C-alpha cells in the first residue's frame, strides 16, 4: 500500500507518557480534556489508553493517546499513534531509557512536567530530531497527581476530568501548539485555575533547525516465539523485562552507616540486592526505585534520590 | 445525548435503559469495564437491580439461568476463556427458552495469555442456539443490547442472545454515542413475559428427564424457534429506526456494493476499516465494496444467497483461529460458501485470516486483500482457499 | 415462620412429593425428598442438580413435585439457586411481581454438593442468599452406576474403586466431611445441621429451622442407598438407624461454634454390625474394619460423642 | 421397508427381569446364549435395554439377544420389536407388563417359577402367537447373583452363568434348541445348574392358534418439555407393576400409629379415619412399611397370590 | 490377537491398556462411564500400572492430564454430553501448549433436558480447539483409533491432542466382535511419548508465558501448520497399522458402493453402517446408491473430499446433531462439505439430513426416504430446501 | 529435608526468582514469590494460575523463574498441580524417568484459591497429592483492575464495589476465611498455616515445613497490594505488619484443632490505624469502622488472640 493512499492530512496526533498507577489517570485526563475541547470546536476526536500497557503497574511507563482531525478519522482501530505531533511527559524522569520521540513529525512539541531548567532536560534528551519546541511546566507545584480506582478499563471516571496535574500540563500544551482553544479546555476540566497557571507559566523554547531528520510502519511489526511459546528459565536475570527505566528515584547507600544487617536485601521484591563482603550491592539495571529498601533500612544508610540527579 | 464513551460504557447504558432486574458480574479483560460501570450505576441508584458477585463465568450464566427462569430480565457477560468456561450452561439456557443476554467483548483464548481480541471465543458457541451478532462501533453495542432484548424476549422466539463486540477496538476505544432516552426504550422494549416461570401459585416442572423418543420433537421445536427469529428481527430493526432514528439492516451492512465487482465480507469493527479502504480505492476508480455481517446466528443463508450472488469474487475476513475447519479459513468462509453453493462456479470465494491474537487488520492488509480479489476476478481461479495474513498474503 | 413439628401425629398430611417416580424400591433419597417437601410446604421452589433425585424422579418427561421445580447442572446447584433468590428479591422490590418470597431449596447429591458442586455452594454461602441448601448423601455417584464420591466411605466398593490384588480395600481414600468444610469461613452462614431419614421428625424440624433463618442454611442428610450399598430394599430405615448408632453418621446442629447433639444414644455399636449388612464392604478384612473403627472414633470425638463402643 | 430390509432367519430374544436384584442374570442369559451361538458360527448381539438404565430395584428391565446365520443388519437399535423367545427371570412379570407385545408365530415364553403352567396362563389371558410356554424352578438350582461389576457396558468380574441364568438358559435350549447344550455349558460359570434347568424344565405346547406417526410425537411435546406440577400423583411413572410382593395389613393388629406412613418413599400410604390406606397403583412392594411396623400388623405376600 | 465380543467402552480400555498410559483421570457420566470402570479394574487387578486419579469433574479431568502431559506422561481421559462442554476451557490450552492428550468421547445429547441418547453435538462443539478428531462406527474401530491417534498425536511433527469419538450406546454399550491386539504389536506401532518441552528441574523451562498482541499471529500460525501436517502423518500411521494389525483403514473416507453410484449419503459414525445396509438392499431394486463415511473430522479433509466426492450427481449429508442456526440449516457436516465442494456447486447437488436427534435410532426406512429424495434431486437438479429434519419434514 | 532458616543473615543467598518482571514497584505478591522460590530451592515446579503473579511476571513472552514453571487456568491450579504429581509418581514407579520427586508448588491468588479455584483446591486435598498449595492474598482480583474477591475486606473499594448512596460502604459482604474452610473436612491435609511478607523468615520456614510433609499442604500468605489497596509503594512492609498488629490478618499454624500463633502481640492496635493509610477505605464512616472492629474481634477470639485493643 501507500501512505499517500490512506493519508489524513488534517489529523493531529498526541502521545502522553506517564507513570503507571500514580499518574496514569492524569495521562488519561490530558488526552480526554483535549479531545473534549476539540469536539467543542466541531472536530472529530478520539482518546484512549495504550491497551498493551494495561494493566498499568507502579512506575512503569504508560501511554494515553489523542487523535484530533477536521475530517472523519479513517484510522480509529489502532493501538498507538505512529507519528506523534505532540509528546507529553507527565513525569520528568521519562527522558531516560524511554523512546519518547520515536516517530515524531516535523514541527512537533515536547512538553515536560518538571521544575528543572529546559537546558537540563535537553542534556538528557540528546537527539531532538524533528522537534521544533521544548516546553517545561512545573505542574507538580500547581496541582496534585490524582489517584483513583474508577475510570479504569474503559469505564467512566467518577472523579471527573482534569482535577490534578492533567490541567496545568494540558494548559501548557495549548499555549505551545494551539491544538485547541484554551477557553474550550477551560470548560472541560475540574481545575481551570491550575490549567491557566500551566498556560501562563509554561516555558517554551524553539529548537535549532533539524533539516537532516529522517522520515517506517511501527505497528506492523510482529514478534515470534519458540515452540508453543515455551522459553528457557533464566539463570540470573530476565532480560525480557528490564525495569530500570521505571525509576523516578534510586537508593543511595552510606556504607559508613550501613550495619550490613541485610534487612533491605530480604525485602526487595525485584531481587536487586546482592550480599557482598563490602555490604549490599544494588542492581540499577532492574531497580524500580520503589523505595522499600530505604523504608526498611533501620540505620538510615539508604536515601532516595531523584533519578535526574544522576548522569547515568 | 451524544457522549464520547467506550463500548463498555455504551453497553452499560443499554442494560440500564433495559431496566434489567438481575446482573451477575465477574472480572476478565476486556469486558470488565461493562460490569464496573454497572456496579457504579447500582451504587449511585442509576439502576435498581440485584448485582450478584459470581464466583466465575460458569456461575454467572448459572445465576442468570435461574433468575431468568424466575421471570426476571437478566444480564451478564465475559471474554475469552471466560466464555468457554461457561460453555456448559449455554444450551440449558437455550433449551429452556430463557432469553438471557450475554455480552461478549472478544478475546483470544489461551494459550498463552493474550488480552488481544479474536472472534474465536464467541464462535465456539455458534451451535448453542442463541441469537448472535457483532457490533462494529460503541453506538451499535448499545443499540444491539436493546434490539436483542426485544427480539430475544419475544414470545414467538424466547431465545438467549450473544451481544458481541470486538475486544479493545470497540470495548475500550472511545467513540461518539447517542444515548437513547428512557421514553424511547419504554416504547420499544416490552416487559419480559415467558411461557414458563417458577411460581408456587402456578407450579411447573422445568426440564424433566426425557427418553430418546422425545428427543427429536424437542430439538425440532427449538429449531422452529430459531428459524422464526429473522422475521422478528426485521420487525425490531424497523421499529428501532422509527423510534430511535437509526436504520440497521437486520442482516448485511452493505457499503458501495451496487456496482462493485469484488467485495470483502466479514463482521466486527475491522469491517469499518475495510469501508474506509474501499472508499479510497473507489477514488482510484476501483469497483470494490464491503458487506458487513450484522447477524451471525441464526445465519442468514437465503438473504446472503440473494444479495451477495452478484459479485465476481468475494473475500471473507475471519478474525479468528478456527483450526482444522474446511477450506482452512475461518467459520465465515465455510458458512458463506455453503450459502452461495449454487453459484459456486460463478462467484469466486476466498478466505482471509487476519487480526490474530488481537493484531490490527490494517488498511494496507485490506488493500492487499482487495488486490488479491481483483486478480481472482480477472483469472477466475482461486489458487488456495485461504490466506493467513501476513504470512501468506 | 414454620412451626415445630412435635411428632408423626402432628406432621402435616399434605404430600408435595407425590407417588410416581422411577426411584428404587426403598430409596433413601426418595424418602428424603418426601420428608423435606412435606416440611417445606407449598410456597417452595426446588432446585435439582443432576443426580438420582433428578433422573429417577423425572423419567420420563414427568415429575412427582407438586411445587415448582427446575433442573440444574450438577456443577451449579447453588448458583442456580442464587439467581432465583436474586430474581425474587429484585422483582418484589421493583413491584414487577406480587408473589410472596418462597422457600428456596437445593436438593443436591453428595457429588453435586461436596465434589463438583462445592464451588457453587460455598460462593452462595459467601453471598448469603436466603436459600436452604440440602445434601442427600447416598455416599456415591449413584445414577451413573454407583461410582466413588468424596463422601464414599473408606474401603467401599464402587465401579471406580473395585477391590483387587493391587488395591485390596478397593477405596484407599477416607471421605470428605462437607458439613465441617462449610461450617467455618462463611460469615453469612446462619444454620448448619446433619439429619437422617431414620429420624424423620428431626429431619423435618431441621428443614423448617433452616428455612426460618433469614440467610443461607446447609443440611446434610444421610440417605441410605439399597442399590449402591447393596442391602435389601426393606432394610433402608434399619441401615439409617445403624449408621447413627455406630457413629458412621452423626446427628447434630452446629450453631455459634459448638455442636448440639440431636439424638441421645447411651452406648455405641462397633462399625462391624453396620458394615456386615451391606455388600459394598464384603471384601474387607478385619484390619480394614479396624481402620474404619479408628476413623469413626475420631469423628465422634470431634463432635463430642464420648460414649463407649459396646458390642451387641 | 418391511419386506425390503427383512431378516427372516434372524432370531430375537427378550429377557425380562427385576432391576438390581436380577438384572445380572438377565444379562447373563442373553450373553451365554450369544456366546454359545458364536461358537456355532452365528452372528450374534447381546445387550441390555439402554432406556431401562440405570436399573432401579424391582423395576422391569430387559436384556436382548439377536442370532442370525447372516450378518446382523439391524445392530444399532434399542430393543427387539418381534421376539421369538420371551424369558421371565421373575414370575410376577406376567402381571401388568407387556411381555408378549410383538411376539411372532411359534414363539416361546419361559418363566422362572414354582407355580404350575395353568396358573401362569390365567394371568396371560390370550397368548396369541405364543406356541409354547415353559416353566423352570431356577430359584432351587441357583441364586440371583448381585454385583456392581459388569455395569454400563463394562466387563463382569463375577463371570457368566454362575447364578440362575444357567438353569434358565438351560430351560430355553430344552424347548428351542437355539444353541447346542454343550456349547452353553462351556460358556457358563455354573454348568451343573444349567443342566438341571435343561433337564427339569417342563414344556407345554399351546393349542393351535391363528397367526396375529412421530409427527404426532412433535405435536405431543410441550413448550421446552415443561410440565405442570401434579396434584395427587405422577401418572407419567406408574410403579405398581414393580411388585414381586405386596404389603397386607391385619386390621385386628393395626394400632393406627402411622409409623409406616412416615417411612414410605413413594407416598403410597394415606392416613384415614378407618386406618392406613395403601396405594396399590404405585406401591413397589419394597417392604419398608412391613419392616418398621411396631405391631406386626403387616406381612409381605407374593404378588401372584392376588388376581386383581 | 484374541477375538472377543465386547462393548466399545471395553474396547477403548484395551486400547488404553496396550498404550501403557501413565496417567488416567476419571469421572462418571453415561454413556462413557464404562470405559473408566474397566480401567479401574485393570489397575486394581494389575493389568495396567497407571495413576488412577479421581477427578472431581470433567473440567478437572482435562486439567489433570494437562499437567501430567506437561510432566512427560502419556495421558488418557474422556467424557460425554455436558461433560464435554464443561471442560471446554481447557481444550485450547492443551493444544496450544502442544500436549498430545487423548480424550475419548462417547457421544450424548446436551442438556436440556436430561437425555442419555447420543448426538454428535457435544464433540462437534470442540471443532475449533485445534485437536485431532474422528468418529468410530464399530467397537473394533474404537480400539484401533485409540492406538492410531496416540501415534499421530504424539508424533513429534504433530504434537497435538486427539478426540477419539464413538457413538453413544450404539458403539459404547452394544457388544460387538473385536480383535484385541498383542502388546508386541503395539510396542512396534506406538513409540514412547516425547515432547519438545517438559517440566523438569534439571532442564528448567517456562511453559505458557503471557504474550502481547504482536506475538499473536506467529504462535497461532505455528499451530495452524501443525494442524495441516496431521494428514500426512495420519496416512503414514494407517499404513503402519495395516502392516502390523492386519486391518487397513482409510485416513479420510470409508467408501461403500460409490464406484458407480449416482447419489450417496455422507456422514460419520455408527449410523453410516446402517446406511451401508440400506444402500445394499436398494441396489437390489436397481437404485445405484452409495455411502461415504467420514473417518477424520479434524482436520477436515477438504481436498481429499473435493477430488473423491465431486463425481456424484447428488450428495445427502447426514448430521446426527443439533447445530442450531448454522448456514443451510442442516448440520456442520453439510456446511463444511458444501464449502469443500464449492467449485462444483452447479453440478454436484447437495442437501442435508438431520436425524438421530436425542439419540433416536436412524431407521432403515428413514435412510430409504433419504435415498429417494436424492434420487429425485439427481433427476431434476433442483433442491427445494437445503435441509430436511427427520421425520417431521421428510 | 529442608531445614529451618534461623535469621535474615542466615537465609540462603540463592535467588530462584530473578530480577526482571512487570510487577508493580513494591509489589507484595512479588516479594512473596521471591521468598517462596528462595525457600523452595532448585528442585521445584511452580504452577501459576492466571493472575498478577502470572501476567505481571511473564509480560511479555518471558519469565523470572529459575526453576520450571507452567501456566494454569485460574480455575484449575489444584487440578494441574494434581497431574504433575501423578505424572511424576507414575513415571518414577514405571521407571520411565531418572528424575527425583520435586517440590510441587501452586502460586494462586485469592481468586484462584478461595473463589473460582476453591473446588480444584479442595479436591486436591481430598486426593492427598504431595503438593504445596500457596495462596498469595492481595485481597482482590488485582490483574483485571482490582475487583472484589471473597477475601476482599468489608467496606473496601473496588471497581465492582464502589461507594455510592445506595451502597455507602462499597462492599457490604464480609470476607471468606479460606484457611479455616479447608482446614476441616480434609483428612489427608497435613499442614495449614498463614504467613506474611512482613515476617520473611517465618514465611520461608512455613514453606519448607509444608514441603517437608509427605502429603498436601496449604499456606495463606498475606501480600499487601500498593496499587489495589492504594498506599505508597515503599509502605508495603509497613502495611503488612500493621495488618497483623491490628488483627486484620492472623499469623498461625493449625495442627489438629490447635491454633499455634506465630507472632506475639501484647496489644493490637485498632483497625482505624491500619485502614486510614489506604485509600480503599477512605470512604468509610465511624459507624462502618466499628463494624469492622467487631468483625476483627470475633476473628481474633476464634484463634485465641485475647489481648486488649489499645490505641497508639
Ligand atoms: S405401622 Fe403397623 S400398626 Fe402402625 S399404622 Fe402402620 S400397619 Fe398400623
Ligand atoms: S496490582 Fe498488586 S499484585 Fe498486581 S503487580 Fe501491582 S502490586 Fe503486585
Ligand atoms: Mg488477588
Amino acid at each position: 500500500s501507500t501512505k499517500d493512499l490512506f493519508a489524513e492530512p488534517n489529523l493531529k496526533q498526541i502521545t502522553v507518557w506517564a507513570r503507571g498507577v500514580v499518574m496514569n489517570k492524569d495521562a488519561r485526563d490530558i488526552v480526554v480534556a483535549l479531545t473534549e475541547a476539540a469536539a467543542k470546536e466541531g472536530k472529530y476526536v478520539q482518546a484512549w489508553e495504550n491497551y498493551v500497557d494495561l494493566p498499568d503497574r507502579i512506575y512503569v511507563p504508560v501511554r494515553a493517546y489523542a487523535r484530533i482531525s477536521s475530517d472523519p478519522i479513517e484510522s480509529k482501530y489502532i493501538y498507538e499513534n505512529e507519528t506523534p505531533d505532540i509528546v507529553v511527559l507527565v513525569e520528568e524522569s521519562l527522558i531516560k531509557g524511554v523512546p519518547i520521540l520515536k516517530g515524531i513529525r516535523p514541527g512537533s512539541t515536547l512538553v515536560v512536567n518538571t521544575k528543572r531548567s529546559i537546558d537540563t532536560i535537553l542534556e538528557f534528551l540528546g537527539d531532538t530530531g524533528n522537534l521544533a519546541q521544548i516546553v517545561t511546566v512545573d505542574a507538580n507545584s500547581m496541582a496534585e497527581a490524582v489517584m483513583t480506582l474508577s475510570g479504569a478499563e474503559g469505564a467512566t471516571d467518577a472523579t471527573g476530568i482534569g482535577a490534578g496535574i492533567a490541567a496545568p500540563i494540558a494548559g501548557a500544551v495549548v499555549k505551545a501548539t494551539g491544538i485547541v482553544d484554551v477557553e474550550n479546555l477551560a470548560a472541560v476540566v475540574k481545575n481551570p485555575a491550575a490549567m491557566r497557571r500551566g498556560y501562563a507559566e509554561a516555558q517554551v523554547r524553539q529548537l535549532p533547525p533539524h533539516e537532516a531528520v529522517e522520515e517506517v510502519s511501527a505497528t506492523e511489526l510482529l514478534r515470534q516465539m519458540p515452540f508453543a511459546g515455551t522459553v528457557p528459565s533464566p539463570v540470573t536475570e530476565n532480560e525480557g523485562m528490564v525495569t530500570g527505566n521505571w525509576r523516578i528515584q534510586r537508593p543511595i547507600i552510606d556504607r559508613e552507616a550501613c550495619t550490613e544487617c541485610y534487612t533491605c536485601w530480604i525485602y526487595c521484591p525485584d531481587s536487586c540486592i546482592t550480599r557482598t563482603e563490602e555490604g549490599p550491592v544494588f542492581n540499577m539495571k532492574y531497580c524500580k526505585g520503589c523505595g522499600l529498601c530505604t523504608a526498611v533500612c533501620p540505620s538510615g544508610a539508604l536515601t532516595n534520590v531523584p533519578e535526574l540527579d544522576f548522569k547515568d | 445525548k451524544v457522549r464520547n464513551i467506550s463500548g463498555c460504557v455504551a453497553v452499560a447504558h443499554g442494560v440500564r435503559l433495559a431496566d434489567v432486574d438481575v446482573i451477575c458480574s465477574y472480572p476478565i479483560r476486556p469486558y470488565t469495564g461493562i460490569m464496573s460501570e454497572l456496579a457504579r450505576m447500582v451504587a449511585d441508584g442509576e439502576l435498581d437491580a440485584e448485582f450478584v458477585h459470581g464466583e466465575g463465568e460458569h456461575a454467572q450464566l448459572s445465576v442468570v439461568y435461574g433468575a431468568s427462569a424466575a421471570g426476571a430480565r437478566v444480564f451478564t457477560g465475559s471474554s475469552g476463556v471466560g466464555v468457554t468456561y461457561a460453555m456448559e450452561v449455554y444450551s440449558p439456557i437455550s433449551g429452556e427458552r430463557l432469553p438471557v443476554q450475554m455480552a461478549i467483548a472478544d478475546r483470544t483464548l489461551d494459550p498463552p495469555g493474550d488480552f488481544g481480541e479474536e472472534h474465536t471465543d464467541a464462535e465456539c458457541c455458534r451451535d448453542q442456539g442463541w441469537i448472535q451478532g457483532w457490533a462494529s462501533t460503541p453506538q451499535e453495542a448499545l443499540d444491539n443490547t436493546l434490539i436483542y432484548y426485544r427480539v430475544g424476549e419475544d414470545q414467538r422466539v424466547l431465545l438467549p442472545q450473544y451481544a458481541c463486540l470486538d475486544g479493545y477496538f470497540v470495548s475500550h476505544i472511545l467513540g461518539p454515542v447517542d444515548i437513547p432516552d428512557e421514553a424511547q426504550v419504554k416504547e420499544f422494549l416490552p416487559p419480559y413475559k415467558n411461557h414458563h416461570v417458577l411460581d408456587p401459585r402456578k407450579p411447573q416442572i422445568i426440564g424433566p428427564q426425557i427418553e430418546p423418543a422425545m428427543g427429536p420433537p424437542l430439538q425440532y421445536q427449538r429449531y422452529q424457534a430459531v428459524k422464526g427469529v429473522h422475521k422478528v428481527l426485521e420487525e425490531a430493526c424497523d421499529e428501532f429506526a422509527r423510534i430511535f432514528g437509526r436504520k440497521y439492516d437486520p442482516y448485511l451492512d452493505e457499503y458501495l456494493t451496487d456496482d462493485a465487482e469484488v467485495i470483502i465480507f466479514g463482521q466486527g469493527a475491522h469491517m469499518e476499516t475495510a469501508k474506509a479502504v474501499a472508499r479510497r480505492l473507489r477514488n482510484l476508480g476501483e469497483k470494490v465494496g464491503v458487506a458487513r455481517l450484522r447477524t451471525f446466528r441464526p445465519f442468514p443463508t437465503e438473504q446472503i444467497k440473494e444479495r451477495l450472488s452478484k459479485f465476481k469474487a468475494i473475500g471473507v475476513l475471519d478474525v479468528s483461529a478456527n483450526f482444522g475447519i474446511s477450506c482452512s479459513g475461518g467459520v465465515l468462509l465455510s458458512e458463506l460458501r455453503a450459502a452461495l453453493y449454487d453459484y459456486g462456479d460463478k462467484v469466486k470465494t476466498v478466505g482471509f485470516v487476519a487480526g490474530l491474537g488481537g493484531e490490527v487488520v490494517t488498511h494496507d492488509e485490506f488493500y492487499r486483500m482487495f488486490q488479491k480479489l481483483k486478480e481472482i476476478a480477472k483469472t477466475g481461479k482461486v489458487e488456495q482457499t485461504s490466506y493467513w495474513i501476513p504470512f501468506e498474503l | 415462620m414454620l412451626d415445630r413439628i412435635a411428632s408423626i401425629k402432628k406432621a402435616p398430611d399434605e404430600e408435595y412429593y407425590v407417588p410416581g417416580h422411577r426411584t428404587c424400591a426403598g430409596c433413601g433419597p426418595a424418602l428424603t425428598y418426601r420428608l423435606v417437601a412435606k416440611a417445606a410446604g407449598p410456597n417452595t421452589i426446588f432446585i435439582g442438580p443432576t443426580g438420582c433425585m433428578y433422573v429417577a424422579n423425572t423419567s420420563y418427561g414427568c415429575g412427582p413435585w407438586r411445587v415448582p421445580w427446575i433442573h440444574a447442572q450438577i456443577t451449579n446447584g447453588g448458583a442456580v439457586a442464587s439467581g432465583i433468590e436474586a430474581a425474587y428479591k429484585a422483582m418484589i422490590r421493583k413491584k414487577k411481581t406480587d408473589a410472596e418470597f418462597p422457600n428456596i431449596i437445593v436438593m443436591a447429591g453428595d457429588g453435586g454438593a461436596v465434589d463438583i458442586g462445592l464451588q457453587a455452594l460455598s460462593a452462595m454461602l459467601y453471598r448469603g442468599h436466603d436459600v436452604l441448601f440440602i445434601c442427600y448423601d447416598n455416599e456415591s455417584y449413584a445414577n451413573t452406576g454407583i461410582q466413588t464420591s468424596p463422601t464414599t466411605p473408606y474401603g467401599a466398593n464402587t465401579t471406580f474403586t473395585p477391590p483387587g490384588e493391587v488395591v485390596p480395600e478397593g477405596k484407599k481414600l477416607f471421605p470428605k466431611d462437607n458439613p465441617k468444610v462449610i461450617a467455618h469461613g462463611h460469615p453469612e452462614l446462619k444454620y448448619v445441621a446433619t439429619a437422617s431419614i431414620g429420624w424423620p421428625v428431626d429431619l423435618m424440624n431441621k428443614v423448617r429451622k433452616g428455612l426460618n433463618q433469614e440467610g443461607p442454611a446447609y443440611i446434610h442428610i444421610h440417605a441410605p442407598c439399597p442399590k449402591g450399598w447393596q442391602f435389601p430394599a426393606d432394610k433402608t430405615i434399619e441401615m439409617a438407624k445403624l449408621a447413627v448408632q455406630t457413629g458412621m453418621f452423626q446427628l447434630y446442629e452446629y450453631e455459634n461454634g459448638e455442636y448440639k447433639l440431636s439424638v441421645k444414644v447411651d452406648k455405641r455399636k462397633p462399625v462391624s454390625e453396620y458394615m456386615k449388612l451391606q455388600k459394598r464392604f464384603a471384601h474387607l478384612k478385619p484390619e480394614h474394619i479396624a481402620k474404619m473403627q479408628a476413623f469413626v472414633d475420631a469423628r465422634c470425638a470431634e463432635v463430642g460423642i464420648t460414649v463407649p463402643v459396646v458390642a451387641s
